[PDB]
């Protein structure tokens, strides 16, 4: 199949800090998870992956040094990005993806979110 | 890619020594970057993961710290056990990268070589070959010369060679050598000596044996 | 949560051999496996990974060609398949794995699969019997070895007294000497035990599926 | 049929302005057509209307307010925004028809171009 | 360039009409078609536009559920669909175009098509000849006229002696009398050419095919 | 959407005169905005498109001018043929929006209303009714008053008016009024009269008809 996700269309930096929120076509909770943020219309870097699995406290990191927090939410998942660079303006693509229990499942590419660092 | 630098290549410390090994990395990792063990022959395993992040299992004498480029393994208290090579490797960008390994030596006291010769068995003979062996085992350093004399006079024609690694047991160093012959060339000589010199001796330890 | 890994292989320079590697013990569909191999000597290099269950895969460049990366999620295998070898190909390939969601690190490993790529001959060892002469190189107790001669490929084992002498045992590396394998291998026993009980070494070569037995008398 | 459409992936503005340019799937040249500027995720606003007719000078233009100019060139057009302002910053998405001769020729959606206005 | 649109329509109140309008002398595929009504009266708003080519159509929020934008490229017709209709349908509709590239105005307009939404019966008119009695309102040359009365729907034309008088022709806007309409025509001419010459005014209503020719003497 | 406020909802100038019309939008249109010119039971033509820009074959006499919310409509040199509604129209937003529209009447000398009454055709009798009419025409302003006298008394019962668009050609205006009533009620009386009352006299013309 295929989840879907809404995110908003612009986000204006504030502090240069900003919240993306991604709104899932699914669950009411508990499978294993692995939520994704990525930057750029190649979609080149990986922004921030919060990990979920039923219980065990989310676990969200940033392979790319991003300051990332990651909080939970039925069918969403919010990025709390905090020190972006004026320059990270860009648009962002949320992604999902359940490991378990099977069978794999994943998001369609998104409408994505520009994000305005001033 | 990124570059893997590990600092020392090599090492020796003695029981209970606090040693460090260094790992630079060409640009910014973060914090994406492990340690391994890989003793002699060995499978690699887990120390050190995500920088500081040890493994469950591992002895808190192992540590590790660093950030973005500059990174370091800490092992205090050394043991014998100890006794193996360790590599750095970045989990941060594709294609993930090892460092060039460090190895490590447990220092321990000086060590005779028991040496030990050994005839060709008759079953060999039999097959028109001679090989006579010379065993020196369990010695401290690793440094020895083995010098093979039929009869007087000096032989490196048909000699090989071995060594094993460091002994995680005991800390010892062994090594066999062979001194291949034809039944032919073997049977006219009489005294088959295998000599070796040794920083524990200053005098050669000479083992030989004649055709009796 | 084991790795288990396919037995070592001969290979004749030119042809594709496609190693294996079997998850148990956890959740097949929630880490990546990934390959690398490690060159005689020389230090371990990553060469690609899988991810069972969306079947993605990535590899190093300095793989591209060779390496294909084949999944089995119904035996929980996964297959390394190394095309077109050379002598550059001879290193021994380890299987691990990563974490799907926190790819950090690789915490289990295979005890790997050594890859030969000569087109030499397999040959059977010649297992000959070490014994003292009219000496004693180190009084109250002896040293036996076993010498093992013109063997292809490697590895052989060698045990002493099936299994049961294991203490004061020294089996040395192997020299390849013409294209042919020559090793040997010590045992120190008190001279109390020897010549009354009876020591014999064990030598194994599966790549010829040849086992023998020799005394030392 | 499908027009192309490639654009820069991005476009950082120096002193408030940027070039445009669209890479077309079409033409050594001369047919009726209007190509189109967008702004906008969900496409709203239409920054500028370039529209040819084989000869008959480049005639571009703006609804919206903006000081657009337009320069062709076989499969391609690109639009010299000026004045641009900070808060301007957006993905903007290529547009081209083909009105004459027929029949009606119309481009796939583009991956877009993000113009970052400092 | 000509913009034909169709003749008037009467329409009872709950219809649905569809009228027309063919573009004539340009390329219709480079141009928008966009309607508009005019009630009696009032000024004039936006209905809808269509374009011919890609087929697409947008629409005045004020008309969604009434007009309905259908094109024909084969006849160049543009049709305008009025469903559900209302005495506040009533009103002249009006087509024109915008150039498809350069959307800036509307330059040609079609000529028009009134529609009326009334349950009223068509009905032929009844005309009187207007003669004068024994006076001159105007001394050296009299004032004549015709009187068209009772008659539905509009409109209804009039000319004088087959057209060949326009000159000094007065009709006056027609008025609704208990559901039915009443208009009158005037024609001024010299005293010097009547009654020698005869005149006549015709009196045509396409509504009910009736054509009259009514002679004053 | 956008609203668009146009100023004089009438307007009567002089020949030659150089009137002007304005029109106010809600919002911002920026410089699109046309005029439109539509005489009595015309079609409407465009005057001006994009604020200033001229049609082709529009006379310099009409200008225009204005951006963003002001706009305004100018022509100088007033003639006779200009008599129509002037409506402002924005092409810059969906849905498109007009304006209210502004009448004009080119001003020229008084003029008394050559009056024509008419009696009831010998046709329309024979059919049990009988429409007396009568003609105001050709006249200068617009104010009249006509009252019907069915001998010496006023009648108002069964009288319809109706009032010509201002004359194009000679710029006047005319106007027609009809008194039906029945075969049966019009028999009864003789004298019909027709009276007007406009500026252009203090005394009444009169029309009247007897049944002879
Ligand atoms: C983002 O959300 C967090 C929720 O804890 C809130 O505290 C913070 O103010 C928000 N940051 C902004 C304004 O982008
Ligand atoms: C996910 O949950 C299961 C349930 O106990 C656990 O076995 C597994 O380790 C969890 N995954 C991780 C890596 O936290
Ligand atoms: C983006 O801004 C940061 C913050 O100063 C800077 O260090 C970095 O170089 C910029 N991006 C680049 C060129 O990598
Ligand atoms: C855009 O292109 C024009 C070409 O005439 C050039 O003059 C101008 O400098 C460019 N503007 C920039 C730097 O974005
Ligand atoms: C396009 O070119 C043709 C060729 O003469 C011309 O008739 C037409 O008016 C042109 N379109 C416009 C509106 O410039
Ligand atoms: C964007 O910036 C311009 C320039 O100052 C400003 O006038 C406009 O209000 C801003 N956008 C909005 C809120 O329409």
């Amino acid at each position: 199949n295929k989840i879907l996700v809404k995110q908003s269309p612009m986000l204006v930096a504030y502090d240069n800090a900003v919240n993306l929120s991604c709104k899932y076509s699914y669950n009411l909770f508990s499978r294993e998870f692995r939520a994704s943020l990525h930057k750029g219309l190649d979609s080149a870097v990986e922004v921030c992956v919060v990990y979920g699995n039923y219980s065990q406290q989310l676990q969200v990191y940033s392979k790319t040094g991003f300051n990332c927090d990651g909080k939970l939410g039925n069918e969403s998942v919010t990025f709390y990005l905090q020190n972006l660079y004026v320059n990270q303006t860009d648009i962002y693509f949320c992604k999902i993806e359940v490991m378990y229990p099977p069978p794999y499942l994943d998001n369609e590419k998104s409408n994505g979110t520009i994000i305005h660092v001033k | 890619d990124i570059q893997m630098n590990q600092s020392p290549s090599s090492l020796s410390a003695s029981l209970g020594d606090t040693i460090t090994i260094t790992c630079h990395a060409s640009q910014n990792i973060y914090v994406w970057l492990n340690w391994y063990q890989q003793k002699p022959g060995n499978i690699p395993k887990l120390l050190i993961y995500k920088a500081s992040n040890l493994h469950t299992g591992v002895p808190s004498r192992f540590s590790g710290s660093g950030s973005g480029t500059g990174f370091t393994l800490t092992i205090s208290s050394l043991q014998p056990e100890d006794i193996a090579t360790y590599y750095c490797q970045q989990g941060q960008t594709y294609p993930y990268t090892f460092g060039g390994g460090t190895k490590l030596e447990i220092k321990r006291a000086d060590a005779a070589p028991t040496v030990s010769i050994f005839p060709p068995s008759s079953e060999q003979l039999t097959s028109g070959g001679a090989s006579v062996v010379c065993f020196l085992n369990n010695f401290y350093p690793k440094d020895i010369n083995v010098k093979w004399k039929i009869d007087g006079s000096e032989r490196q024609n048909g000699v090989l060679n071995s060594w094993t690694d460091q002994d995680s047991k005991d800390s010892t160093y062994s090594m066999s050598s062979t001194l291949t012959l034809t039944k032919d060339e073997y049977e006219r000589h009489n005294s088959y000596t295998c000599e070796a010199t040794h920083k524990t001796s200053t005098s050669p330890i000479v083992k030989s044996f004649n055709r009796n | 949560v084991q790795l288990q890994q396919s037995g070592p292989e001969l290979v004749k320079p030119g042809t594709s051999v496609r190693i294996s590697c079997e998850a148990s013990g956890y959740t097949f569909t929630s880490y990546y496996i990934h390959w690398v191999k490690q060159r005689p000597g020389q230090g371990l290099e990553w060469i690609g990974c899988i991810y069972p269950g969306n079947v993605n895969t990535n590899y190093n460049e300095k793989f591209k060609d060779k390496a294909t990366l084949i999944v089995d999620t119904s035996s929980n295998t996964a297959y390394m398949q190394l095309s077109r070898m050379t002598s550059e190909d001879s290193a021994v390939y380890f299987c691990t794995r990563s974490h799907y969601g926190l790819d950090w690190n690789f915490d289990v490993w295979g005890a790997g699969t050594t890859v030969t790529v000569s087109s030499a001959k397999t040959t059977p060892p010649s297992v000959y019997p070490l014994a003292p002469g009219s000496a004693a190189q180190t009084n109250s107790m002896v040293t036996l070895g076993c010498l093992v001669k013109g063997y292809f490929p490697e590895p052989v084992t060698v045990t002493w007294n099936s299994g049961s002498l294991s203490s004061g045992v020294h089996t040395f590396p192997a020299v390849l000497q013409s294209d042919l394998y020559t090793l040997s291998s010590s045992v120190t026993v008190p001279s109390s035990t020897w010549p009354s009980e009876t020591v014999t070494c064990n030598v194994a070569h599966p790549a010829s599926s040849t086992k023998v037995d020799k005394k030392i008398v």
